[PDB]
């Protein structure tokens, strides 16, 4: 999981 | 509710854009992209991310101009650039939106800096 | 006419970039945990604000518009090192900036 600047989503590593 | 789908692929030709096949394009076709397409690495860039497959429906929510080394040896099979700034930065295009969507550390991100490393080595080699 | 076009055109077509959401509103330090941010960033600068200047008659000229846009773009280059995330979002939104803006009336 990734997070930029308040918005969050799964990567490819999940 | 339904199965998430993929977007169509970039398009590989345009017959309003104008075509050229210089010799630095031939390089990056025939040395460039050639050594990346055969590395142990290259096989999670050969195609567009498949979003379906890999259970991302974020992906294209996140991405929104995606580029891929198939869709850039198209390209240049069409003679779709003009000169080979253009076809750098669908390079970079690829690149850039790996590193964006995933995190550092990640394995595709390794693999993506692994094979970047590789095309600025051949790229500081390209021919006048 | 020059600060009409950077508020219906540049800006416009910057706010709808894949990559414009970090840079839409001030940043909230506090609410992002980035404690550090202010101490480093003297400056601070945002679409939104450059918005609500550009629609309240904020700016003497065109210029002083696009020193607020490059400041947005030299906050981010300074707090996040090369190569970061946000830094290549921040450098895909400069080039069209700098294309768009090359076409100023």
């Amino acid at each position: 999981w990734k997070t930029i600047k308040g918005k969050t989503w799964r990567t490819k590593q999940c | 509710l339904g199965s998430s789908t993929n977007p169509p692929p970039p398009e590989t030709s345009n017959p309003n854009k104008p075509k050229r096949q210089t010799n630095q394009l031939q390089y990056l076709l025939r040395v460039v992209l050639k050594t990346l397409w055969k590395h142990q690495f290259a096989w999670p860039f050969q195609q567009p991310v498949d979003a379906v497959k890999l259970n991302l429906p974020d992906y294209y929510k996140i991405i929104k101009t995606p580029m891929d080394m198939g869709t850039i040896k198209k390209r240049l099979e069409n003679n779709y650039y003009w000169n080979a700034q253009e076809c750098i930065q669908d390079f970079n295009t690829m690149f850039t939106n790996c590193y964006i969507y995933n995190k550092p550390g990640d394995d595709i991100v390794l693999m993506a800096e692994a094979l970047e490393k590789l095309f600025l080595q051949k790229i500081n080699e390209l021919p006048t």
